[PDB]
């Protein structure tokens, strides 16, 4: 997954020492680290064990991937029977000589990293003088009743960026009240799991669409 | 175990600090452990909570336990950056110089992850900073593998006094 890739970097530029974790669609959770591990090390060097609120402690089968130069990421990919959220989760990176490494204690509802929201459209309003923006949240994600978007308004090339737009949570529609007429405007849409209930950061951008504004009346 | 102590365990994870009042108030050990070792005392302050911690103290949690890893609750708040909770152990008359199964002290860790302030309220408790881990490395030669001239600088004036 290349994108998988492009997530766990930019967790990566936010906090590269610690055990990073993340879920996707909240049926999931994958936690890695970044090390400068030499050549004798493999994935068997480690021992990834994690506990539910009240099942047993249990082993996360361990890999080893090459990242940038000189580095090792090594990732665990929790089953998906033991992704459930609201609910304590425990984590201990331990070297197989017994050696601490990682302890930390998480939430998979407080680190949700969602993919780029998709079908995104541009109309004209009902009413003169409007575009209307509708989109559809990350495909095949749970609890779209909960996703918080922020839509990016964009001008020609060389500059950009006229407005930053927050949607209410469930929403996925927008109506823009002064734009300029005759002129190509830019639009694009992210998406984020809302709080208290949930936490994470942004995702990526959306594929972004263009419009072309009518005439002012 | 105890089902008292096993709920207190799961309760100090949680951060449920009302669970961990009155579940000791119905006779819950406070210095229960699960199979890796680690106390109520431990897993609040992994979360970083200061009134759970106190709390605990106060009812007679050991300062000094350590896990099977050799992790202390110094240890963890020092990771993590928790100086308060650094700060109260202290007082309840935590051991600055433990070591793990890697030979690192509350000074390795927390010079580890740049945590400036925690460095020095270790040292003034009478850190040693010419321990030295496993790998051979103090506190000082962490520093110049993350590359903290503040820090460096700082436990380089500790080691003259």
């Amino acid at each position: 997954d290349p994108k998988f890739e492009s997530k766990a970097a930019l967790l990566a530029a936010r906090g590269p020492e610690e055990l990073l974790c993340f879920t996707e669609r909240l049926e999931d959770l994958v936690c890695f680290w970044e090390e400068a591990a030499s050549a004798g090390v493999g994935p068997g060097q480690y021992s990834f064990s994690y506990q539910l609120e009240d099942e047993p402690w249990k082993l996360c089968r361990l890999h080893q991937a090459p990242t940038a130069r000189g580095a090792v990421r090594f990732w665990c990919s929790l089953p998906t029977a033991d992704t459930s959220s609201f609910v304590p989760l425990e984590l201990r990176v331990t070297a197989a000589s017994g050696a601490p490494r990682y302890h930390r204690v998480i939430h998979i509802n407080e680190v949700v990293l969602l993919d780029a929201p998709v079908g995104l459209v541009a109309r004209l309003a009902d009413e003169s003088g409007h575009v209307v923006l509708r989109w559809l949240p990350p495909p095949e994600t749970p609890m779209t009743s909960h996703i918080r978007y922020e839509v990016d308004v964009s001008a020609g090339q060389g500059a950009g960026s006229v407005q930053r737009v927050e949607i209410l949570e469930g929403r996925t529609e927008c109506v823009l009240s002064n734009l300029r007429g005759r002129t190509r405007y830019t639009f694009a849409v992210r998406a984020r799991m809302a709080e208290p209930s949930f936490g994470g950061f942004w995702s990526a951008w959306s594929e972004p669409v263009s419009l072309l504004t009518p005439s002012d009346l | 175990g105890s089902d008292l102590g096993k709920k207190l365990l799961k309760a100090a994870r949680a951060g449920q600090d009302v669970e961990v009042r009155i579940l000791m108030a119905n006779g819950a050990d406070v210095n229960a452990t699960d199979i890796w070792g680690a106390t109520p005392l431990h897993l609040a302050a992994l979360i970083g909570r200061l009134e759970i911690v106190e709390v605990l103290l106060k009812n007679g949690a050991d300062v000094n336990a350590s896990d099977i890893t050799g992790t202390t609750p110094l240890h963890l708040a020092a990771t993590k950056g928790h100086l308060e909770i650094v700060e109260a152990l202290l007082k309840y008359g935590a051991d600055v110089n433990a070591s793990d199964l890697n030979g690192a002290t509350p000074l390795h860790l927390a010079a580890r992850r740049g945590h400036l302030e925690i460095v020095e309220v270790l040292l003034k408790h009478g850190a040693d900073v010419n321990a030295q881990d496993k790998f051979g490395k103090t506190a000082f030669d962490i520093s110049i593998d993350i590359g903290n001239g503040d820090l460096a600088e700082i436990l380089q004036a500790a080691a003259l006094e």
